[PDB]
């Protein structure tokens, strides 16, 4: 339910405040207020404090940079108690090593990497031209280019000299090194012809397109050389200064966290000249640990727990979620959705109280609660190693107490999954083919079962009826929801509208059931006046024009229901195809293909279990919050986040 | 209240400010005292 949120008023003097404010950050258990404008100042405290925090952002940004270029995480821990001088000569002498490190690492790649491709064509042209290489007689024009091609090239050196403007590729067959010797300034005007018929030098980079080609090659073969043992002697020495600091770094970027926190949070505060103001609002069950905080003051000085408004214009306040803890874990998938308005009802415990029994009766196959047991397994042990969910297929990084959520959440759900399956009287498909341990009246062999689910003559109706039942009755608990927080709220305009919407699907499926459905339309006919009436008496009492629309839509919420009786049986006649379909060829097809058209049709099971039971088992929670939310309003202001002093250890 | 904070302020304020106000009240007898016995001094 939402908690009090009481607020929290409290007098001290600057420093007083300061030592408070890292009280009530260390009991970080009180989302801030600012209050500023009411009769005093805007806490501006210091340029010097603005610096000096400015400073220890800086420290932290450049931990977060320095355990970035390290290839260590964000992974908070415990604080590291320490000055801020002797923290940035901690953090700066190990960012320092890590950078040039990292950039002498990306220099020797990049060296690597150009060395990679022109390694054997710079040391054949060299090879050629061993003593034609810068003698100021002529230059030597190399072209890498494509293969043999090479009188389309030398087109434009037929239009130069006869015996000369040898453009030719002696060698690199890959990349045919087209060396075009003439002159100077005559091949100059070649090279200009050549790239007219297009053409281009090998103009490289670093020392080999800046030197002679033999002192190019022969660098070229020395950083080729170097490369391998300098990158790997860089590597393990970025691994070491990693694996030694990232300890001393994730400390000190928690202790700096914690002092950048208290800064912005008392940047947040109210203060009247040498004398502070504060403001907050903290939960109605830390309430004792607030006031042995507030005792820890310099006198205690002098603060007030008062209390949190009311139901009525409670805006900036924010709430909590607070469910008992057989129902705590289905808090996640609450809070995917938005908030309340602190007085706006929590349908939190309806998503424990109806998605694991639909999914139960969605999901008859006891062999898939098995693999889901074994799955859960799984799951336990991941939780058990302790290890962050980390999967870097999805990308995907959860906490080990969103896994335990999710871990309990798959417990109670197959605890009323193997419930309803027994219910359903089905496992792994259908082993009945073999042992038919759920008794048919067609086959009796063993003990019988409640519904066959390959029978549709009488429990097609039954199960239609029963999930049309389980509907209507969500949906007459969304609306008495929504008419009592209208009644709460004392806004007579919601009350009168869930009245309304109430009476006319009471009428509507009075109706239904009277001229469509059964006999003995006349104790009914009355009741489905009655319903008119009530539709069109608070249509005047609202006079909000709320038209049919909304009545068709209410009905089709309520209709929606019969959906999970259709995705559960269309789930069971596909597992029973298949299991038939294995069955059939397995043990008819001779009783020797039992164990290969086994596994083939367990295969073909797994695949269509993992291809349908994921949007089996998600349209049950989304017709719930389609339906128990959307009636129950849940799309108004979208509530206040509680947000406390974080002390994030 | 806000006005709580309003009024808990203002009790250390005009406090503060009425040392303020008797530092240099205390200031100004002080160059009372100064000048009288210095004037009687050269007499």
């Amino acid at each position: 339910m939402i908690a009090p949120m009481e607020k929290l008023v409290l007098a001290g003097p600057k420093g007083r405040a300061k030592e408070l404010l890292q009280s009530l950050q260390q009991a970080g258990v009180v989302h801030l207020e600012t209050l500023r404008p009411e009769a005093l100042s805007a806490y501006q405290l210091s340029p010097e404090e603005r610096a000096e925090l400015r400073r220890w952002e800086a420290v932290s940004a450049g931990a977060e940079h320095t355990l970035s270029l390290l290839g260590l995480e964000a992974e908070p821990a415990r604080p590291f108690p320490e000055g801020l001088e002797a923290a940035e000569k901690a953090l700066s002498p190990i960012q320092a090593h890590a950078e040039g490190l990292t950039r002498q690492k990306q220099e020797l790649e990049e060296e690597l990497a150009l060395a990679q491709a022109y390694l054997e064509p710079l040391e054949r042209l060299a090879a050629l031209a061993h003593g034609l290489d810068k003698s100021p007689f002529l230059r030597v024009i190399p072209f890498l280019l494509t293969e043999k091609e090479l009188p389309l090239v030398e087109e434009a050196l037929r239009k130069a000299l006869e015996d000369r403007y040898l453009l030719a590729h002696e060698a690199y067959a890959g990349g045919v090194a087209a060396l075009v010797v003439v002159h100077r300034k005559e091949v100059d005007q070649a090279k200009a012809a050549l790239s007219r018929a297009g053409v281009a030098e090998l103009r490289l980079p670093g020392a080999l397109g800046e030197l002679p080609l033999s002192e190019a090659a022969r660098r070229l073969k020395e950083r080729a050389e170097a490369a391998p043992r300098e990158l790997s002697e860089v590597r393990q020495h970025l691994a070491k200064l990693a694996r030694e600091s990232a300890s001393t770094l994730q400390s000190l970027w928690t202790r700096a966290q914690d002092e950048v926190a208290r800064l912005k949070a008392l940047e947040e505060l109210a203060s009247g000249r040498f004398g502070f103001a504060l403001l907050g609002y903290v939960p109605v069950k830390a309430k004792p640990k607030v006031e042995e905080a507030l005792a820890r003051h310099k006198e205690s000085v002098v603060y007030a727990f008062e209390p949190v408004d009311e139901h009525h214009e409670a805006d900036r306040i924010p709430v909590v979620l607070d469910n008992p803890p057989w129902a705590k874990p289905f808090e996640l998938l609450v809070s995917f959705l938005n908030t309340p308005k602190y007085g706006t009802f929590d349908p939190t415990p309806v998503v424990p109280v109806f998605f694991p029994f639909w999914f139960g009766m969605i999901v008859g196959d006891i062999g898939y609660a098995l693999l889901f047991y074994l799955v859960g397994r799984w799951l336990s042990g991941y939780v058990k190693r302790n290890e962050p969910l980390v999967i870097d297929l999805f990308a995907l990084k959860l906490k080990p107490q969103v896994i335990g959520k999710l871990v309990h959440i798959l417990n109670w759900m197959v605890f009323w999954t193997v419930v309803w399956g027994v219910i359903y009287g089905e496992f792994f498909g259908t082993f009945l083919e073999h042992l038919g341990v759920f008794g048919t009246p067609e086959h009796p062999g063993l003990i019988p079962i409640l519904i066959h689910r390959i029978d549709t003559a009488k429990t097609a109706n039954l199960l239609i009826l029963l999930s049309v039942a389980f509907g209507v009755v969500l949906v007459f608990f969304g609306l008495a929801l929504r008419a009592y927080l209208g009644l709460k709220h004392r806004h007579m305009a919601h009350f009168w509208e869930g009245v309304g919407y109430l009476g006319g699907l009471v009428g509507v499926l009075a109706l239904a059931a009277s001229y469509l459905g059964n006999l003995q339309a006349g104790w009914l006919q009355g009741l489905m006046y009655l319903g008119f009436g009530v539709f069109l008496l608070a249509v005047l009492m609202s006079r909000i024009w709320l038209m049919i629309p909304e009545i068709f839509t209410q009905a089709g919420h309520i209709l929606s229901h019969i959906r999970i009786y259709a995705v559960g049986a269309a789930g069971g006649i596909l597992a029973g195809l298949l299991t038939d379909v294995g069955f059939a060829l397995a043990e008819r097809l001779g009783l020797l293909g039992v164990l290969l058209g086994l596994l083939v049709a367990g295969v073909l099971h797994l695949l269509i279990l993992l291809l349908t039971t994921l949007g089996h088992m998600l349209q049950p929670i989304r017709l719930l919050w389609v339906e128990f939310f959307t009636k129950f309003g849940f799309y108004e202001e979208n509530g206040r986040p509680y947000r406390p002093f974080k002390s994030v250890r | 209240g806000g006005l709580g904070l309003i009024k808990s302020l203002a009790e250390k304020e005009k406090q503060l400010l009425e040392r303020l106000e008797a530092a240099k009240k205390e200031a100004e007898e002080r160059v009372k005292r100064a000048e009288a016995e210095a004037k009687a001094l050269l007499e």
